[PDB]
């Protein structure tokens, strides 16, 4: 495998892993965020929690897989991103703390205060991570204030508060809308009753919010934010971020779509998928709605990736030392080894996760919860 | 080669515990 | 406090807190698999109740283990930016592969096991439990492989173009001698912890008339598994000591408190006070011709002392200074043929160059005092390592004795005939945790001047963070971990007091 | 180190055969 | 016939005849231990009848195994006086230790097991059976350790004072890489043989309505044990092939019929006719990039050919001629300082010196024709080794397939539902014996020009015996072995036809 | 351990192993040889066979241990002895062939011809080996016709028929008497009835024969056979048989006893033990009789060893190249390793063999045989 082809393949693999994690933990965090907005009773909260209780661990593990894949394929991107967003990563870790404990502990105390506290913890842990990830992505699209020393050591020249500009906040709101839409669609797929109607209404509202936010982000990126241009870079050369030429030009983010009109499908797909899934939900076919929601996640993520195709976390303060997909990559040997390991094991993982979903496909009604009230949490 | 040794050893410990419990269950 | 010390303390607390719940999971999942296998084979429904009751506690511990795992994962990027950027090309493969295979297996099938009782049949449930156990163990396998590569680098070469160490051979990276022994040893220690936990709870039940059906079978399973696992972990501890002697003489010298090289019958200290102001021990209790036999498996093989190691590293310090100067010249774009040819030689001492950089403000001109300071800093604090090693060995011996007594009582068929046996089983509950924490602390503190052995010191591997920025994270995680530990221990106590009869 | 591996392996095979026969005896 | 060839044929026949009964004992004793363990655990008396019935045949085979063992023991002294006098200092330790520990254990406890049914309780009888099995396996361990040292000398140095090779390090003598793999492989092959024997007799019983209680349990035990043992023996066969490739390239080249060195994707022949008049194969069927992957575990590692090995041994032949001249000068009392200093160099080629001594009447003056003859004789007959290797591999694959089918039928609980499965189990009875004899013949014939690899050729290791003196012994042992084989096979057939119901 | 001390210790260990094997396989072959002379019925033959049926394997294994110990400690002695006595070793192997098969096969056919044939085979296998061993020992005491080339290769300059001189025949008769006496004493220890009386008579006759043969051998060695004298030899030197000085002198065999009068106990003990065991048998105490018989075996073997203390298999044709205990020995390292292995394992072997004897101490009466007629052979 050629080094340039290997790097492009691993970039695509990172995109696919992010899409799959987004789908899974997105319906998970949609359940978490719709717990207070839909379930007005303790029984309803128990139903919605047990809807994803069995499979939530296998969805969270996708986040760990994404972190490990970043640490392996793109150690520079991993280090710079998790060092600059130190407070953000601490916040997301504190949020993800509650989800296992909230799932496994709230059903073991009869007191209402304990259940309320753990429900609040679960809601926080399902709400904060998507918003913070959206903020970080928006900052990446805007330019992270960091630079590299002549020795490849990364130092940060910013604070957490400087990441709270309106554009990353809008991106975080968009991510929250996407995850709550995914959770609402999953509720359509499992729950039946008043929860079904409330989840349908929430899904329609989330789809409208996602469409409006995506259009606003597109306009703002078109007319508000300048972009980075990779003038020259050795695709097959060593991963040395310093050895590059890059200049900042207005409207550079749209160059990938203008040069290749075939790439316009991803923004169009990600924009029109929420409408299609709303139509499917109103048509009474939750399966096609879930497929449309998954396509929405994939299209939005890959649109974001294509907009940043030659740049991964560009640096605003220093045009040079901005990490790319060509740079910030491990050596060819370990990259190929990781690629072959992924090709060997990932299909098996998908196969047995699908088998686990198949064996646990029963609907979560009130009578089923009441029959197994002792064990289900 | 300690990985295969550990695999065989843990399976051996599991089977030994199972056999001891099968033998000892009536005697309890 | 210093930023580097604060980050080290944060990683220490996070790792200890995370590993307060990992060995319990490792042991308990296999004991649950044992109970499920017995239920499938014999057909008696008692073992199904046993495995349900123990799986409740297993899930209670597993939730917090998963919670701490995320922080353990992200701490490398949050607090060790330079370390990751330096060694990622070789360190990402185990971390990524573990999450790719073992974490996926355990995460999916633990939910399938908890919620698949009514749907899956007995055989499918047994297979799911076995898959959970194997995935949980393979995750430890890959993590300990990464840690072993940290202890003994293999298949690693520095690259001028990327200013980092890149993987050279995956085969020797996976099968390095330290990693295999470390993995088997830690997994056996986790098995001992789980078996002792089961035995302690069963003994507490048997001390009263509350339970006698579940308690006896659980005690028997725990006793047999604990005896086998304690034998295995003592053997693997001896093997790990041999590997440390072969690979990291400094760590072995710190463990045994050996300052000066002594003839082949080297006396093994059992009690000493390794003061560091004077390179000697205090009121040492020496057993002659003991450490030399164990460390070298023979005689006429002297064990190097700390003073000799420092004297040998002094030329390594000079070569590292030269290498650091050459590397800085290379990095600044000064492409000279002489520099390029010279950097290939004395390339493996760059870690000592970084040590001198820490201990010498000016690299070009260095005085003898700076060299002395670097040599003093080249070794860890001997006393904590020595005492941790002694505590671990003593607790391991006590575990062996207790589990042998329990096995003897179990095979005789008279477990509850002696109150003192049950009391000993109960009071031996904290001993596996004490021993395992002491052993891990000794392992990660014996290599103290090195984030990577002879490659990258820990001081230079830190990221660019401020005191307050790190202190906020430290306070937040410490408070959350304290609250979570309180809640988890309360739930564990409540459901151990409740008993299997409640469900 | 193949001697210890063989010892553990033969004990494992013995215990596996014993367990399989214990499980399968009523089913015959 | 020649005296050396007659002695080689006598040892061949004696070894083959002795090993016609050893793998059966090795497998059957462990299967008897399995049956006794099941009887002790479950408590059902059916397995006691099973173990009695199978122990009858076990003793029938064991008697003749013991009978042949004595001749195998004394043949070294009777027919290989020079070989023993040359390599005894290193070869006596395994032979003596085996008789000291394993032979004693098995000999005492086999009688204790046969005659201790009424006196010893169930637990003591089970312990005695386990001791018998472990002693029987340890005897094979030590014998195969000696044979592995023969295949790959380790810890051996020539001594001028005693004109023999003396032991240098016992640790590496015991733990040589070839010996461990050879031991595990042969023991797993014996397990496969015993399991297939049990399965064949059980299938013969099940083909009729004679037996259905003992037959089904015995078939299940045999199937499970055979599947595990066949997996183990295939893995150990691959490991043995790797070890032979690493240590004895000539044997590997003879096994694969490789004459000329070829690029890294070396095609693995499956069918060839290795003619020796012309150093090439005939109508070869080559699978590209197959043998290189298996032999070297990677690519870019070419496998040497026979021609290259001969070309490399030619300088070794010259050095051996020099060493033999120097050694003869030393032995005649010619104590010259120059000779003493020179003998230390080129000391390890004395075996090639003995080869030249066989192929050159005059050592001082040697022509190119004699060197060519020695080079031709430096390699074994390629065709028998090649065909033996192919036969062994094919029979191993067939054993794997048959035992997998048997295990699948057993786990389903429907063993007698298909007549063809039982017929396949019956007709696969001779296959383990064919494969094991072929493998042993290949092992002991691939090193043909060497009694000890690169140390002592077989031709010079023979004693000083005449044609008639050796022919008398050969005729006597051949006749006695024929009569004993007839009697033993008749008794085995009679008591297999009789069935367990008779007793 | 000093090399000379190590060699002396291993010589003593070889003597002890030979004594133990002689005791065990001596009572075994005494049973084998008294089978036709005592058991006149099929039932009686079955009784006497089952008397030693369980423990015979653990007695035969002593022969293999002796062979392995010779091959390890004294490779030169092993090679020369088993090459010169080629026909003798073939005969003993053919004799030992029958014993396992005779034990395990004669009880599986109802025909009388089969039982008679296997009884004859057992008698041959219990009779020939002691006689041949005695002949070989007598030849050693007389001088084996072999020599060493300047290179340490051994060639034989004799034939099997030349070993049939009267003195080795007398030694073989003495060995046969010893083994049949041991077997008769063992029969006294186990069997009760007419077999007991016949075995007592056979034991008395065997003791008389052993005493007379021992006295005749002593006289013949005193006045008939000249001996070898080891003038000089490096005790701690390398095991090179050529580097020695040795001359043949009449009456040299008695030099060891004359120089050290304390060594006269072994001949006196070996001569007076048969009388003591006859007295014990007539006194009705078979245990003391067995102890006296064991002491007889030990005393006779060690008397033979002391007579050949500095020479192991001397060569008659060539005074030089006669193997000794100082020469014909492995290196110090392997000798010490074998010694420590023996010291570790031999006591355990003795302990569990004694335990096996203890668990199988029941007398072999006719009723016991009839109760377990199906299984006992
Ligand atoms: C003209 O076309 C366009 C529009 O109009 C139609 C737009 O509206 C827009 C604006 C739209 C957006 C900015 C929306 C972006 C998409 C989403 C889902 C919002 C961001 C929130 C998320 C949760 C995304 C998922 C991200 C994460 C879980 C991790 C975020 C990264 C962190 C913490 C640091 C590590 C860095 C990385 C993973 C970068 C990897 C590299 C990439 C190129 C991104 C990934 C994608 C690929 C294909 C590899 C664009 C860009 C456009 O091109
Ligand atoms: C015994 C070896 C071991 C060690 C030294 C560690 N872990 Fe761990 N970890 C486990 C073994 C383990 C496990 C057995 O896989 C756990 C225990 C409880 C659990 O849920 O899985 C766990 C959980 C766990 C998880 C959550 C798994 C999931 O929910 O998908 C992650 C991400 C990590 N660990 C990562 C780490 C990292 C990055 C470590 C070092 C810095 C670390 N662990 C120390
Ligand atoms: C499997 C490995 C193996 C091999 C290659 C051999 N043997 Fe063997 N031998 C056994 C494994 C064994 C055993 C498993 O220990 C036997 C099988 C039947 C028995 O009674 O013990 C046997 C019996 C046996 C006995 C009789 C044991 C006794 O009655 O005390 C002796 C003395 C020997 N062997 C010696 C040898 C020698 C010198 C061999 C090579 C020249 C040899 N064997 C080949
Ligand atoms: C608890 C339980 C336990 C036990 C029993 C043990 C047993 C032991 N041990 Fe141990 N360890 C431990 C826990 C332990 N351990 C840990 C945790 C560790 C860490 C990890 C590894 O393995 O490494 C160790 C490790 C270890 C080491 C190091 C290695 C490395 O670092 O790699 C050493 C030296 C030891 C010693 C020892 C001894 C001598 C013994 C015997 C007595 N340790
Ligand atoms: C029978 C059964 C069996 C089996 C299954 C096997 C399986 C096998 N195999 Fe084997 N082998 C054998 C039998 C066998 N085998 C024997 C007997 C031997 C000899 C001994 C040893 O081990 O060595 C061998 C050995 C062997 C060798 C050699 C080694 C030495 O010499 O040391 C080789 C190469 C082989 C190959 C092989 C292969 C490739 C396989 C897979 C297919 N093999």
């Amino acid at each position: 495998f050629d080094y340039e082809t290997l790097r492009f393949i691993w970039w695509l693999l990172i995109g696919v892993i992010l899409v799959v994690f987004m789908i899974s933990d997105g319906f998970d965090m949609g359940i978490g965020c719709l717990l207070p907005l839909v379930a007005r009773n303790d029984d309803e909260r128990r139903i919605v929690i047990n809807s994803v209780g069995a499979h939530w661990e296998g969805n969270q593990v996708w986040l760990i897989l994404a972190g490990g894949a970043l640490f392996a394929a793109w150690p520079r991107v991993y280090a710079a991103a998790f060092s600059g967003f130190y407070v953000a990563m601490i916040l997301v870790l504190c949020s993800l703390f509650f989800r296992p404990l909230a799932f496994d502990y709230r059903g073991k105390i009869a007191d209402a205060r304990w259940r309320k506290m753990w429900d609040a913890g679960l809601v926080i842990g399902s709400l904060v991570p998507p918003v913070v990830f959206g903020i970080a992505f928006g900052n990446l699209l805007l330019g992270v204030p960091f630079a590299f020393t002549p020795q490849l050591r990364v130092e940060y020249l910013g604070s957490f508060w400087q990441l709270l500009t309106p554009f990353p906040l809008l991106c975080g709101l968009l991510s929250l809308g996407m995850v709550i839409l995914q959770g609402g669609v999953w509720l359509q797929l499992k729950t039946v009753g008043v929860i079904h109607l409330r989840s349908q209404l929430a899904t329609k509202r989330a789809a409208l919010l996602v469409m409006l936010c995506f259009l606003l982000a597109g306009y703002w990126l078109w007319v508000g934010i300048d972009g980075f241009v990779l003038l020259a870079q050795d695709a097959n050369g060593p991963s040395n971020p310093l050895m590059k030429l890059v200049a900042v030009l207005p409207g550079a983010w749209m160059n990938n779509f203008v040069e290749s009109p075939v790439l316009w499908i991803f923004p169009l797909l990600g924009f029109f998928c929420p409408l299609l899934t709303v139509m499917a939900i109103y048509r009474g076919r939750p399966g096609w709605g879930f497929l449309m929601a998954s396509l929405m996640q994939f299209g939005v993520i890959f649109t974001a990736g294509i907009t940043l195709f030659p740049f991964v976390m560009p640096s605003s303060v220093s045009p040079i030392s901005s990490l790319t997909l060509w740079d910030s990559t491990s050596s060819q040997l370990t990259l190929s080894i990781m690629l072959v390991i992924v090709l060997i094991f990932l299909p098996i993982v998908l196969l047995y996760t699908l088998w686990s979903y198949y064996k646990m496909w029963g609907r979560m009604t009130t009578e089923t919860l009441r029959r197994n009230e002792n064990e289900l949490y | 080669m300690w990985y295969l040794l550990w695999f065989v050893g843990i399976l051996l410990m599991c089977s030994l515990s199972t056999l001891v419990l099968v033998w000892l269950d009536p005697r309890l | 406090w210093d930023v580097i010390d604060l980050s080290r303390w944060q990683f220490a607390l996070t790792a200890l807190y995370h590993f307060l719940f990992v060995p319990l999971t490792l042991g308990l999942i296999f004991l649950l698999a044992i109970m499920e296998t017995i239920y499938v084979v014999t057909g008696k429904t008692i073992y199904r109740d046993m495995t349900r009751f123990w799986g409740k506690l297993f899930g209670i511990n597993f939730a917090l283990g998963v919670a701490t795992g995320l922080t353990m994962e992200f701490q490398f990027g949050t607090n060790w930016s330079f370390y990751s950027n330096y060694v990622g090309d070789i360190f990402g493969a185990p971390l990524a592969m573990e999450a790719l295979m073992a974490f996926f297996l355990e995460s999916t099938f633990v939910g399938l096991f908890f919620f698949g009782w009514q749907r899956l049949n007995k055989y499918q449930h047994l297979l799911v439990t076995w898959l959970v156990a194997f995935g949980s163990n393979l995750s430890a396998l890959w993590i300990l492989n990464a840690n072993g590569w940290m202890q003994y680098p293999t298949g690693a070469h520095f690259d001028i173009d990327t200013l980092r160490m890149e993987m050279t051979s995956f085969s020797e990276l996976v099968f390095n001698p330290v990693s295999q022994v470390k993995f088997v040893h830690t997994v056996m220690a986790g098995y001992v912890t789980g078996a002792m936990f089961i035995m302690a709870i069963s003994a507490w039940y048997l001390l009263r008339g509350r339970e006698r059906n579940v308690a006896l079978r659980s005690f028997a399973i725990g006793s047999v598994f604990g005896t086998l696992a304690i034998i295995g972990t003592l053997q693997l501890g001896d093997s790990s000591a041999y590997e440390v002697a072969q690979v990291q003489p400094v760590k072995l010298a710190a463990m045994e408190g050996e300052w000066q090289t002594e003839p082949a019958p080297a006396p093994f200290h059992v009690v000493a006070w390794p003061e560091q102001d004077q390179e000697r021990n205090a009121f040492a209790l020496k057993i002659p011709a003991l450490l030399g036999i164990l460390a070298t498996h023979s005689l006429d093989k002297p064990v190097p002392g700390l003073k000799n190691l420092m004297a040998e590293t002094y030329p390594r310090l000079q070569r590292g200074r030269m290498a650091w100067l050459l590397m800085q010249e290379i990095s600044q774009g000064n492409r000279e043929p002489h520099v390029l040819q010279a950097f290939r030689g004395l390339e493996g001492d760059l870690g000592y160059g970084m040590l001198l950089s820490r201990y010498a403000p000016d690299m070009n001109h260095v005085t003898a005092a700076q060299y002395q300071a670097a040599m003093r800093g080249a070794i860890p604090q001997v006393a904590p390592v020595f005492w941790s090693f002694r505590i671990m060995v003593g607790c391991g011996s006590l575990l062996l004795l207790v589990m042998l007594i329990a096995l003897v009582q179990t095979l005789r068929g008279k477990i509850d005939q002696h109150r003192w046996v049950l009391k000993m089983a109960l009071w031996s509950l904290p001993l596996p945790w004490i021993a395992i924490e002491a052993g891990w602390f000794m392992t990660e503190f014996g290599r103290q001047p090195w984030a990577i052995q002879d490659i990258l010191p820990t001081y230079s591997a830190h990221s660019a963070l401020t005191t307050g920025q790190l202190a906020f994270s430290l306070i937040m995680i410490v408070g959350l971990y304290t609250l979570f530990l309180i809640a988890e221990v309360y739930l564990m106590q409540k459901y151990a007091r409740l008993g299997p009869s409640a469900m």
